[PDB]
């Protein structure tokens, strides 16, 4: 995790993704000022492991794209640092049935 | 007391199988030339509404 | 449609492609080579467009199959083309491809490997793997290109080894894998490989560069030649080519150059045109794009169009005899061309016959597809594009709607005779109208009488079908031969070819029939239900009942209905279970009756049901009979029960409220109990007199023992009488009761009238006393008010000559009006609200239940108090769009009234009634706001048609899955569970009606059967699993939602709602929890929870439910009744529009919502107020002096005369020195380039042109002198610069400039700068104010939007709680899932706002599908284009467009969308088509 005060150079930003299997994350201090997970809109957003989304894929017979999609650069798969085909438990209150799970995967 | 000078079954209509254009071979637009009845979008959202699929068909 | 006849093959998919030359010319009938239609005579000429080959014309047979216009299908032709054509739609595709090739070494201009990078990407995301197109990306080692192959080798063995490894699993098929989310990447990518393919100027393989090529509107390409700099270029690069070993440009040398490159770069374009794997193995040709061939369609679909006498000659064959004579021309030119040549040179013109021969065949060819790509002609045709989109488009007007056989329009007349579930059909349609029913064994009878009976005597027959297939019309013939083919309808077959095959009678409409009822526009599902045939002779006019009038919306003021006939059992099943009205008592969108009795029937009730009400014997027993016929099937004893009287002596008399409790006894289940319920009425006890009860309805072991019954109870009401008995016996006995009640009142209404008259308009001399008294301090009021909005103490008199100036002040003033307008209307409504208040009831001569006007006001039979007070009290303060009456210049609201008069009348207050009469000022203010609202009615131009349009498109699909979640037609996921407890709306009422269901315990026990369950269901697992998701949501009750424990996730996420006992939503687990601790009551706690958990069992949402359309018909119905304007934020439609139609990121009032906590006071909060809202120059100035001399030089003094220091600091926090920095800083700098800018413009244009037309209308201190001093060295015109720096009053500044400036209007320049110019702004934001706390929240709202801003206020505003209206902000900052809370919220604030209740399963829906991408897609073109369903895309617009994406792709349409499954004849998937239907046979 890099976090960066103000601006990053263009040719800075192309050695992010340069040595595999290491991941680099970059973060403006400015944006990190308030946690974006606390707030009330915001549901409990759960990463799962690679047999936990095997056997969410079997229960609803899915294909991993066949779900509910998050963005790669989600502000919230950017927080849990999400990679593609990752998926996420979303625990949100209903006001209609209170605690509801629902997924997305992170293409 | 006023009648009023319209006789509102004017457009009354019925038709089990009349007249078909050439191109599609549906009911011909007219009511007096035994002409059909439009079954547009909504009447086609509404069938499928009810999940009542052979009524669509 | 027959059922005699079965069809045994099916189509599965639809394959889009491009008709090759050599498969056209295989194929084609005959060859079209002669532009005449005909010969003469009038026989067809060989080789021309009606051409006998082409099928039968003319009373000739067809020349291919030999057939008559009947029977022959047409047959297809070609026209061959002298030079090949660019077909108009795949153009711009073909000119992308020749812009992005090297003319030498024909090769894109794109480096082999960045091509070779994109096929391999394109080849991964033909199966489902888009993570591993991305992490190809990463594999990476002026290259060499021993290195560069090595490169192409590495990622092609990660291609080959990530497909394999997919394929061994099931992650992809051999077909691959293909999701709208794969085909968002596999868009993405061939947009951006084309976009990477145009950008190249010079060849990265062979470092030559290409002569760039232009294009015009028509089908026609130019070569631009190379500049100097390239053409040298070409040159030094001439070498290395030998070791290997503005011009017009013809089509044939397009399509040779395309040849190469399609040839050359196969493997990319393999993968480009391929949207799953190539299996045929067909090689990707440039030709495709190419047209050296045109089909002739059949003469069957290009006949000519008879009106009447005259024959008119068919558009399609205009055009293509355009074709046919160009063809013959270029035929000649290039024969003339084979002749001569030695002699040439001058080859400028051979060039130029060529040029003019290819663009005239070509506008033939554009012509005849696409009209709007065609040359000008002195309207033109349409092409075959126009054909398929002439106005909403083929697809539209002929495919997803058509118009039908058997059916029938009329208008409705209404009848309460006939059940609530039957329609009144007249004699007239009942004769014409037929079913083909087979002959049978069982119905041999009743068919033999409809054949003898004939098609005009009912219930007949106008046809019989044999079982050879030939039909027999009945309508000729007479008795005696009708009697002899009756006598023939069971005869057996003698052809065993048909043996299998019996007879069918086209039998006349019966009264056991079903039909389709529909009332357009059908905006709801409701508005088209099954109803039971019902045929009343001598009628002319469709008859319904009044209980349908709602669902419909359909008032009997000459309304018209269709009636359709379907033809199958199938379809009649489908019409009498499913879409019957019977099934629609509670409409989908809240959950809430839409059936019930309009108003004889609710004003007859409150008079039956009343104490006064006695019936004798005689009298009980026949309304008893009168409404309940055992006969037509309304008992359920086979013998009418009676009660015993209620007076047993002096004489036997019966209760008005017994002839109730006898209906209920007579139709409802006698196995089942009575109903239990306690219900209030509309009308209050006060009206029955003194302690009496008759508020609260009370039904106990189903008889009527307290209260009347109004509309709050047999009414479209929830949780009256015939709601409750809907919930606790079912659809079919409420309907029994509706129809039952309908009938008893009708016949009770006839035996004991109802009426209306002036005794019901009169108020009593005591009465009409209060009424003048209360009215005789409205006088005052006019004046009081005027003189408070004014500002005058001891209350001026009314002709006072400063009230009188300050009140013009206000006349001038659209606000200043406003807040006289809203005070005096205000004082004046409390004066007409304490009138009614005394007078009504109290005051009225004549009272309920006598008075017939309160008594319908009451009961909701019709009108309400509001109404009623205006005929008996006044009609009140005349309101005019929000405001009193409009007001002249003069200060005169009529010419009767004096100028600036302070009285309520001349205001628009009326103080007269209907009953008494209206005076004639007061006569011509009600007629302003009587026109008013039929003028809004007039400009609304906001329509709930294309909103529901939009969403009804994308939603169809969309429906419960057999694993319980909403699946789309594609299979993709939209939501895990309904509304997330897969609960049906039309099932949640009662769920939490706890004590109603406890009252009826053994009657809901008896009907959620258990004994016939307990065997299929588990009553352990999820209860178990309950209590420990319970322990731990207890465990972080006080703690916050991204603290809370994720160890146990809900009940519902992992046992079937449908198959465990107790996997209930935890909203309902709470609810029924609570009810049971706070409730202490032979039912025991525990038994009554077992009920409860069933109920919702019970209460599962069906899989196969069209939630989709249902949810877009939820939001579109209800929006109908916001059509109306307001009475600062957009609401309405045009909100709902920004949200749902076009998801803008540009919203017309973005706002803030910011939760203030509660250590910041009422002062520091309206303080930050102040320091967060934009603060303008203007705003602080209250005058500018401009001392314009000319001297020696044009000197300009200006002196800036601010507000007190003191009195902006309080009213905009800012300070003298912020004052200070804007003038110094920004104002001079915006100043002076005004002014220079101004000197130009005088310059620049020294007048407008005469005689050529315009467009029409429709002493200082040294610290001063520094500051001074460095403000002079960077302004280029000013000398002086002072400013107030102890009090901060004023600034003044001289401006100094040359002599050739001149005049100039500086006040004016100044001014317009000063409201330019910012004092103090934070970005994004207008203005920050305090309004009152929301629901008990102290809250901040902003007229703008900027999360980061507000963060850094932390001390003020709690940032985990700072809502927004604006969808796409909240999405950039905090995510998908914020954002979809917003859309729910925000929609919602757009029903709640005009009081209408919608489903929040509807609303998340909505919002889950819009969010499905993980981006904000709106309903509409931009939001489909990642759909799998090609024809639903050409079905919604731009048809030809879509179906070119669609060849493009090489696109198969799997037939999977409700859109896609019409286009092809299949049965929907939505519903009954969910699933398949099997026999059981019994011999192996
Ligand atoms: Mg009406
Ligand atoms: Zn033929
Ligand atoms: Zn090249």
């Amino acid at each position: 995790i890099f976090v960066y005060q103000n601006n990053i150079t263009p040719s800075a930003m192309k050695l992010v993704p340069s040595i595999p299997p290491a991941t680099i994350e970059t973060f403006n201090e400015a944006a990190l000022v308030v946690n974006i997970t606390h707030h009330e809109l915001v549901p409990k957003h759960i990463r799962l492991s690679s047999d936990e989304k095997r056997e969410l894929l079997k229960r609803y017979r899915l294909k991993e794209s066949q779900l509910p999609r998050i963005q790669r650069a989600d502000p919230v798969a950017l927080y849990l640092g999400l990679k593609r085909g990752e998926v996420v438990k979303i625990i949100r209150k209903s006001e209609t049935s209170g605690r509801y799970a629902s997924y997305r995967i992170c293409m | 007391y006023q009648r009023l000078r319209h006789m509102v079954n004017d457009k009354f209509q019925v038709r089990s199988t009349g007249p078909v254009n050439s191109l599609t071979m549906q009911p011909v637009k007219g009511r007096k030339r035994h002409g059909g009845i439009r079954v547009g979008e909504m009447e086609r959202d509404a069938l499928i509404g009810h999940g009542t699929s052979f009524l669509l068909q | 449609m027959d059922i005699s006849k079965p069809v045994g093959s099916e189509i599965t998919s639809v394959d889009f492609g491009i008709l090759t030359a050599k498969e056209i010319r295989n194929l084609s009938a005959k060859q079209i080579t002669n532009p005449t239609v005909l010969d003469n005579l009038g026989h067809p000429v060989s080789g021309g467009l009606y051409d006998l080959a082409l099928g039968a014309f003319l009373r000739n047979l067809c020349s291919t199959c030999g057939l008559d216009e009947k029977f022959c299908p047409g047959h297809q032709g070609h026209i061959e083309l002298p030079v090949p054509c660019y077909n108009p739609l795949f153009f711009n595709q073909l000119y992308i491809y020749l812009r992005a090739s090297c003319l030498f070494c024909h090769h894109f201009r794109l480096k082999s490997v960045e091509v070779h990078r994109y096929a391999c990407k394109l080849r991964l995301l033909q199966y489902g793997l888009i993570d591993e197109s991305y992490k190809l990306d990463e594999i990476t080692l002026d290259i060499s290109s021993t290195l560069l192959n090595e490169l192409k080798s590495k990622r092609s063995e990660y291609v080959d080894m990530a497909i394999a490894k997919a394929l061994s699993d099931g992650r992809t098929t051999e077909r691959g894998s293909f999701t709208a989310t794969v085909n968002d990447e596999r868009k993405k990518l061939v947009h951006e490989f084309h976009k990477k393919l145009l950008s190249r100027g010079k060849c990265d393989n062979c470092g030559m560069f290409s002569p760039k090529f232009r294009k015009d509107g028509f089908t026609k390409i130019f070569e631009t030649a190379l500049n100097e700099k390239q053409i040298t270029n070409n040159r030094v690069k001439g070498f290395i080519r030998q070791d290997m070993i503005s011009t017009y440009i013809l089509s044939t040398e397009v399509k040779n150059i395309l040849d190469t490159v399609f040839r050359k770069e196969q493997c990319v374009l393999q993968y480009v045109f391929h949207s799953r794997p190539n299996l045929s193995r067909k090689l990707v040709k440039a030709d495709s794009f190419f047209m050296d061939v045109l089909v002739v369609p059949p003469t069957r679909f290009r006949l000519p169009s008879k009106l009447g006498e005259e024959v008119h000659e068919n558009s399609q064959n205009q055009l293509l005899s355009k074709v046919l004579t160009t063809s013959l021309l270029i035929r000649d030119l290039n024969d003339d061309l084979s002749k001569l040549k030695v002699s040439l040179e001058d080859r400028r013109v051979i060039f130029s016959r060529l040029m003019n021969a290819f663009v005239t065949i070509q506008n033939d060819v554009n012509a005849f597809i696409d009209s709007t790509k065609a040359q000008g002609r002195t309207v033109p045709i349409p092409g075959v594009k126009q054909a398929l989109e002439k106005k909403e488009g083929l697809f539209r007007k002929h495919m997803m709607g058509k118009r039908v056989n058997y059916a029938a329009r009329s208008v409705i007349s209404p009848d309460p005779n006939i059940e609530t579930n039957e329609i009144g059909v007249p004699p007239v349609f009942a004769v014409k109208l037929t079913y083909p029913e087979p002959v049978t064994a069982y119905n041999i009878a009743e068919l033999r009488q409809a054949v003898i009976n004939g098609p005009d005597k009912w219930p007949g027959a106008t046809q019989i079908q044999n079982e050879d297939g030939s039909l027999v019309s009945l309508i000729g013939m007479s008795v005696e031969q009708r009697k002899a083919l009756a006598n023939q309808l069971l005869t057996p077959s003698s052809n065993v070819s048909t043996h299998t095959l019996n007879k069918k009678v086209y039998r006349h409409i019966k009264n056991r029939d079903v039909v389709l009822m529909n009332r357009q526009p059908t905006l709801h599902k409701a508005s088209m239900m099954g109803h039971k045939v019902r045929v009343l002779p001598n009628e002319k006019t469709l008859r319904l009942h009044y209980a349908n009038t709602g669902a419909y919306n359909a008032d009997f003021d000459g309304d018209e209905m269709n009636m359709h006939f379907p033809q199958n059992e199938n379809a009649r099943a489908e019409a009498l279970n499913l879409a019957n009205t019977d099934s629609q008592y509670l409409t989908p969108t809240s959950g809430s009756p839409v059936r019930g009795l309009i108003q004889d029937h609710i004003s007859a009730g409150v008079w039956l049901t009343s104490k006064d009400s006695f019936f004798t014997r005689e009298q009980y027993q026949q309304y008893i009979y009168g409404c309940i016929r055992p006969e037509d099937g309304h008992t359920t004893r086979s013998k009418i029960v009676t009660l015993p009287p209620t007076i047993f002596k002096p004489y036997p008399l019966w209760t008005g409220k017994q002839i109730i409790t006898t209906v209920l006894l007579n139709v409802t289940p006698p196995d089942m109990p009575g109903i239990n319920l306690i219900s209030k009425n509309k009308i209050k006890n006060e009206y029955w007199g003194k302690g009496s009860l008759e508020n609260e309805v009370l039904f106990k072991d189903g008889a009527l023992l307290c209260g009347i019954l109004d509309k709050s109870q047999y009414g479209a009401s929830k949780y009256g009488i015939v709601h409750s008995l809907h919930e606790v016996y079912g659809p079919e006995v409420a309907a029994k009761v509706l129809s039952v009640l309908g009938r008893l009142f009708t016949n009770y209404i006839t035996a004991t009238a109802f009426t209306c008259g002036m005794d019901d308009l009169r108020l009593t001399a005591e009465g009409n006393k209060w009424r003048t008294d209360i009215l005789k301090t409205s006088v005052d009021t006019g004046r009081e008010a005027a003189a408070e909005v004014t500002n005058l103490d001891k209350d001026t008199p009314a002709d006072d000559p400063e009230l009188l100036k300050r009140l013009q002040e206000i006349l001038r003033d659209n606000n200043k009006s406003g807040i006289l307008d809203a005070v005096t209307s205000s004082k004046v409504n409390a004066i007409t609200s304490q009138v009614v208040s005394k007078c009504v009831p109290d005051g009225t001569m004549k009272k309920f239940p006598c008075n017939s006007m309160q008594a319908m006001a009451l009961s909701g039979a019709k009108g309400s108090n509001v109404n009623v007070s205006q005929i008996m009290c006044l009609l009140g303060q005349q309101a005019l769009e929000g405001r009193r009456v409009p007001v002249m210049v003069s200060g005169k609201t009529l010419p009767s009234f004096k100028p600036y008069e302070t009285d309520a009348m001349a205001g628009g207050y009326v103080k007269g009634r209907f009953y008494s009469g209206i005076k004639p000022q007061e006569y011509y203010f009600h007629c302003m706001a009587g026109r008013e609202g039929l003028i809004d009615t007039a400009v609304k131009t906001s329509r709930s048609g294309y909103l529901q349009r939009c969403l009804t498109k994308q939603l169809e699909g969309v429906h419960v899955s057999y694993d319980n979640s909403i699946r789309d037609a594609d299979g993709t996921l939209v939501q895990f569970m309904y509304g997330g407890d897969a609960i049906d709306i039309t099932k949640e009422s009662h769920m939490t009606q706890f004590e109603f269901c406890l009252d009826n315990y053994y009657a809901l026990l008896k009907k959620y059967n258990p004994s016939a369950l307990i065997e299929h269901l588990d009553v352990e697992s999820a209860l178990k699993y309950s209590k420990k998701t319970l322990k731990y949501r207890k465990k972080h009750s006080k703690e916050p939602h991204y603290k809370q424990s994720v160890k146990y996730d809900p009940v519902l996420a992992k046992y079937n709602p449908a198959k465990y006992l107790g996997s209930v939503s935890e909203n309902f687990q709470d609810k029924l929890e609570s009810f049971l601790d706070k409730n202490s009551k032979g039912v025991n706690e525990k038994k009554f929870r077992a009920l409860m958990q069933l109920k919702y069992m019970r209460s599962l949402i069906n899989p196969g439910e069209a939630v989709g359309i249902i949810a877009s018909q939820s939001v579109g119905e209800p929006s109908t009744q916001m059509t109306l304007n307001t009475f600062n934020v957009t609401l309405g439609i045009p909100r709902l529009r920004e949200i749902v139609m076009t998801a803008s990121a540009a919203i017309k009032t973005p706002q803030m919502t910011l939760p203030i906590w509660n250590d910041v006071s009422d002062e520091q909060a309206d303080t930050f107020c102040k320091s967060i809202s934009k603060v303008l120059l203007s705003e602080v100035i209250d005058k500018v002096i401009v001392t314009e001399t000319t001297g020696t030089a044009r000197s300009y003094v200006i002196h800036m005369r601010f507000f007190d220091n003191n009195e902006y600091s309080e009213e905009y926090d800012v300070s003298k020195e912020e004052l200070q920095n804007v003038i110094s800083n920004q104002f001079i700098h915006l100043l002076e380039a005004a002014i220079v800018k101004e000197i130009k413009k005088q310059k620049r244009t020294t007048g407008p042109d005469i005689g050529v037309a315009v467009p029409r209308l429709q002493n200082m201190n040294k610290v001063q002198r520094d500051r001074q001093s460095a403000i002079i060295s960077h302004h280029r015109f000013i000398t002086k610069y002072n400013f107030d720096d102890e009090s901060g009053k004023w600034c003044e500044f001289k401006l100094e400039l040359a002599a050739d400036t001149e005049k100039l209007l500086m006040v004016n320049i100044v001014e317009e700068i000063c409201r330019k110019s910012i004092i103090r702004q934070i970005p994004h934001i207008d203005r920050c104010v305090h309004p009152e706390p929301e629901n008990g929240k102290r809250v901040l709202v902003t007229e703008g939007v900027n999360f980061q801003a507000m963060w850094d206020q932390e001390a003020f505003i709690d940032v985990d709680g700072i809502t927004s209206n604006d969808v796409a902000a909240v999405l950039k900052t905090y995510g998908v899932e914020a954002a979809r809370n917003t859309i729910v919220n925000e929609i919602n604030n757009v029903f709640s706002r005009y009081a209408i209740s919608v489903s929040f399963r509807h609303l998340d829906l909505i919002a889950d599908m819009m969010t499905r991408q993980g981006t904000y897609l709106a309903f509409n073109r931009q939001g489909m284009e990642t759909s799998t369903s090609s024809f639903m895309k050409m079905s919604y617009e731009t048809t030809c467009q879509f179906l070119t994406k669609a060849v493009l792709d090489n696109e198969r349409e799997q037939l999977d969308s409700p859109s896609a499954r019409i286009v092809v004849g299949k049965l929907n998937n939505v519903g009954t088509g969910s699933f398949d239907v099997l026999a059981k046979v019994p011999n192996a």
